[PDB]
RNA sequence: CAGCCAGGAUGUUGGCUUAGAAGCAGCCAUCAUUUAAAGAAAGCGUAAUAGCUCACUGGUCGAGUCGGCCUGCGCGGAAGA
RNA sequence: UCCUUGUCGGGUAAGUUCCGACCUGCACGAAUGGCGUAAUGAUGGCCAGGCUGUCUCCACCCGAGACUCAGUGAAAUUGAAC
RNA sequence: GGCUCAUCACAUCCUGGGGCUGAAGUAGGUCCCAAGGGUAUGGCUGUUCGCCAUUUAAAGUGGUACGCGAGCUGGGUUUAG
């Protein structure tokens, strides 16, 4: 079914009574409010538009302002949407809350994780690192070969070296939840999820059994 | 599991891998050395014994087993793999026998052991282990040694510690019938049972033994009589022998000669069975009245010159049976092979 | 954390004082052992009138960890000198008849609970 | 559960020809131990005929128990059953080890 | 021709090797006479027994069927970076 | 000279290297010197004890380059190249 | 030859689907389809290979100019002593 967008916010652990120490992550969810619903006669496929936060009235543009006055939801930090189960229906202006995720005990969660910057071949496949002694020089971390003498000619396509890490969309599936707060509007979720403190993150009930 | 079957294969042992000669030649260099190594020993043969087989089907289907012959050398000095050792799956208590004056190898009592049957070539000698200053050109190799090949007689003979013979449709089936849990099939006719379908008895914990069926034959020296030597074969190791003699036969002769000839039989199988103690016991009683089954009974004994004590067992009917296993497991417990 | 080539001590009288284990189980490029494993050892120092002898190889378990154990309640129980007890090669009874030092009760779960019943400190 | 459950096993345990049984209190010694009955069998075959017994009881008993120590080898066989520990041994190797000050 | 509905019996459990084989483990002189269309007989299931069957014929359907020869074009034989 | 690295022992769980020895070995070989030799050697080979990122397995940090900006400003090679 | 890096074909080492079996069950043996993934740690010798020690599902076979020094190694081969 549906999602939501959350902050994280840091983890944590869950003492229980029986003795069980469980790392949690905090994620704080906001009402959501969606902005506009697509159906098949439109565009052909059903999502429902939905944005969270607050954003300041300085900076929202003319076009996004307009977007929002249509709906008559307020500003929002971003905006995302998500996929309908064919077979629910939605209004627009209607503010999603936190406690659907009660009872779906998996939830996946996506987000941007850390940026490590041009990271190095091995630290992006843990390649393994050549000796440091025996008399070799100038090449300690170096991939090494990349290719066959001149039978491909060429390095192939898709070839795993020195890259940039980060920036990117993580995914992280089936997390379980350990309780669901409303009244003050947080998410708690067992494991780490994906990107730092302060960005935006995704989560859906888990597609896995 | 319904047949048993014997007969003889052939194993052949892989002979050693042959040596190589070579020389070495780079990209540049036209000269090298003596470039080349050994050949692979042959793989050998492993007699190895099995529960779940309990009879030489698969050796009539394949009278032939050949091990891996030892890889021949190759160059930049390299050495083929040993021949991979072939292992023989046989049931327990197999005993083999050559020709040539040939003699068993070894008894096989337990699970577990592996015997060493064919021994593989060894490996030659390639043209560097030939390396001097003189020769300075080794040309010359050593051809691997010859593989060892032998024709076994594989017998089977079963592990029968309480080991019974009777008279032909005396109820030899019809005694597995009781506490025992083996089920041959039972039927009025002569030679009902002719594939040892050996049975066990559990009477407690720590305590079981295992009974076989032979069946009754005529007195014939070849193998005449349908039956003959060819069941007797999977005798000589019952620590107990077990005989039955009918009572007041329904069709057949009462035995006053018959079951004397039989014993006489036995002495000219091989060894007269090493004069094992047998026990004889008696069958058919619940046919005829208890008390008129007595008289006679001890009759028949000095008839035969029997001095022990003719013990009277009902098959069928379930009397007496267990009154013959107590007396015959304390006998195998105070007696342990030694 | 034990791995190949490991020298670690010996927590039973069988016999073995010094003890090499060289091979870790558990399965294709296993790396280090944790606390109730089985890992085969050679032996490099006991006493002559032991009822083992110097460079036998058979199986063992761990019993410390340098590194220690991890406790579900984010909790670890470290040693002071890796020690194992010495085990059969074909079955897997132990040998020594005493247990010496104290033994983690994570060795419950590794279904070795007859050295817990042994070594009565913890 | 300590009395009730030390005395469910004892007599059932005799009535399987139960030799030699020997009731110790642990209790202040062992943290993971509470009880310590000892058992005696006459060959392997016994010791094992016992173990499967009090094991296959224990399932319809509705405690589970936590592990078995007996396999391929009948030199050594102790299951559990939570708070009491039962010890089913043979005559030969229980003088190897040492008695009743466990 | 192949199908469908039936026949398959008789002197007769064919003599030795035969414990048990009597068409179906080992030999055939290969018997022939009864009504005829069917053999002391090619195959299952055992040891035969008892039963499934076949060549053969009878009835119905009613127009091609049977396998040797030469040859054209095809199929498998023909798995590698 | 060969076969089963020659095969037994130490060294190792496992030792084509090392150490005195079995033999089917005798060529050298006695100032183109033979045997043993304490000490000595940035000499060849092997082993042991302490020791450690040599390694499983790398991680972090400190500095100089690598990167951007401002100034000066090469090189080997090059038939032409969309 | 070793280290880093891998790729491709299936004449498949394991896992997967089956046939036959002289396959009672487990355990097996042969053959067919299937390349998605995985496919070892140490002593010896420079080693390829191989022996041995010990695990697992195995420790696959070949092309890559028997891959890879404008990536490393100079242990073998190695001019000059
Ligand atoms: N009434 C009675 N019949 C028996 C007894 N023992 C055997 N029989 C019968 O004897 C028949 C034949 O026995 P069988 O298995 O052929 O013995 P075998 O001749 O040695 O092979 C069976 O059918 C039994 O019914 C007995 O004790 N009492
Ligand atoms: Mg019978």
């Amino acid at each position: 079914m549906i999602g939501l967008v959350g902050k994280k916010v840091g983890m944590t652990r869950i003492f229980t009574e029986d003795g069980v120490s469980i790392p949690v992550t905090v994620i704080e969810v906001e009402a959501n409010r969606v902005t506009q619903v697509k159906d098949l006669a439109n565009d052909g496929y059903r999502a429902i538009q939905v944005t969270t936060g607050a954003k300041k009235a300085n900076r929202v543009t003319k076009p996004e302002a307009g977007h929002f006055a249509k709906a008559g939801v307020e500003a929002g930090r971003g905006l995302w949407e998500f996929r309908l189960a064919e077979g629910e229906e939605f209004t627009v202006g209607q503010s999603i809350s936190v406690e659907l995720f009660a009872d779906v005990k998996k939830v996946d969660v996506t987000g941007t994780s850390k940026g490590k910057g041009f990271a190095g071949t091995v630290k992006r496949w843990n390649f393994r690192t050549q000796d440091a002694t025996h008399g070799n020089s100038l090449s300690h971390r170096v991939p090494g070969s990349i290719g066959q003498n001149q039978t491909p000619g060429k390095v192939f396509k898709g070839k795993k070296m020195a890259g940039q890490m980060g920036n990117e969309r993580v995914t992280v599936q089936s997390l379980d939840v350990v309780r669901v707060d409303a009244e003050r509007n947080l998410l708690l979720v067992k494991g780490a999820v994906p990107g730092a403190t302060g960005s935006d993150l995704i989560v859906k009930p888990a597609v896995k059994a | 599991m319904k047949f048993v079957d014997e007969a003889s294969i052939l194993v052949v042992a892989g002979d050693g891998g042959n040596g190589c000669v070579s020389f070495r030649r780079e990209k540049y260099i036209p000269k090298g050395g003596p470039d080349g190594g050994d050949g692979g020993d042959g793989g050998d043969v492993w007699m190895e014994a099995d529960e779940n087989l309990n009879t030489l089907i698969d050796y009539r289907f394949e009278k032939s087993f050949r091990a891996e012959r030892g890889q021949n050398g190759a160059s930049r000095d390299c050495t083929g793999k040993r021949g991979k050792d072939v292992t023989i799956k046989v049931p327990v208590g197999t005993r083999v026998i050559d020709q040539g004056t040939g003699e068993t190898m070894g008894d096989m009592t337990k699970h577990g052991q592996r015997l060493l049957v064919a021994k593989g070539g060894w490996h030659g000698l390639g043209n560097t282990r030939f390396k001097s200053s003189v020769n300075r050109t080794p040309r010359q190799k050593t051809n691997g040694t010859p593989g060892d090949k032998r024709e076994l007689l594989l017998e089977l003979m079963l592990l029968a510690d309480v080991g019974m013979l009777g008279m032909p449709n005396a109820g030899k089936s019809t005694f597995i019938r009781a506490v025992s849990a083996a089920k041959p099939k039972v039927a009025d006719y002569p030679f009902t049972t002719l594939v040892p379908s050996l049975g066990v008895v559990r009477m407690d914990n720590e305590k079981s033994f295992v009974v076989a069926d032979i069946p009754g034959l005529i007195e014939g020296a070849a193998e005449g009589a349908g039956l003959g030597i060819r069941f007797l074969k999977h005798l000589e190791r019952c620590r107990v022998l077990l005989h039955l003699i009918d009572i007041d036969p329904i069709d057949g002769t009462d035995p006053v000669e018959n079951a004397r000839i039989i014993i006489s039989e036995l002495e000219k199988y091989s060894q007269d069975l090493a004069t094992k103690p047998r026990w004889l016991v008696f069958n058919k009683i619940d046919l005829l009245d208890k008390v008129e089954a007595e008289e006679k009974a001890k009759a028949i004994a000095e008839a035969l010159g029997w001095e022990d004590k003719y013990y009277l067992i009902s098959a069928a009917s379930g009397l007496g049976v267990k009154d013959l296993c107590w007396d015959v497991m304390t006998f195998i417990i105070e007696n342990p092979v030694v | 954390m034990i791995q190949e080539q490991t020298m670690l001590n010996v927590a039973d009288n069988s016999g073995a004082r010094r003890v090499m284990c060289i091979k870790v189980l558990g399965g294709s490029h296993r790396r280090y052992a944790g606390v109730g494993d089985i890992i085969k050892i050679t032996i490099k120092e006991a006493i002559p009138r032991g009822k083992v002898k110097k460079g036998d190889v058979l199986k063992a378990v761990v019993v410390r960890t340098k590194k220690g154990v991890r406790r579900p309640d984010g909790s670890v129980i470290r040693f002071d000198g890796n020690a194992c007890v010495l085990l059969n090669n074909n079955s897997e009874q132990p040998i020594g008849t005493r247990i010496f030092g104290p033994v983690t009760r994570e060795l419950r779960s590794e279904k070795f609970m007859k050295i817990i019943s042994l070594a009565p400190e913890v | 559960q300590g009395k009730a459950l030390q005395d469910f096993v004892i007599d059932k345990i005799d009535d399987l020809k139960g030799q030699d049984i020997i009731a110790l209190d642990v209790q202040g010694k062992s943290s993971i131990t509470d009880c310590m009955i000892i058992c005696t069998g006459t060959s392997s075959r016994h010791v094992m005929s016992i173990a499967d017994h009090v094991v296959q009881e224990s399932r319809a008993a509705g405690l589970l128990p936590l592990g078995v120590e007996g396999e391929n080898s009948a030199d050594w066989i102790v299951v559990d059953l939570g708070d009491v520990i039962v010890h089913v041994m043979q005559e030969e190797s229980r003088r190897l080890y040492e008695l009743e000050k466990l």
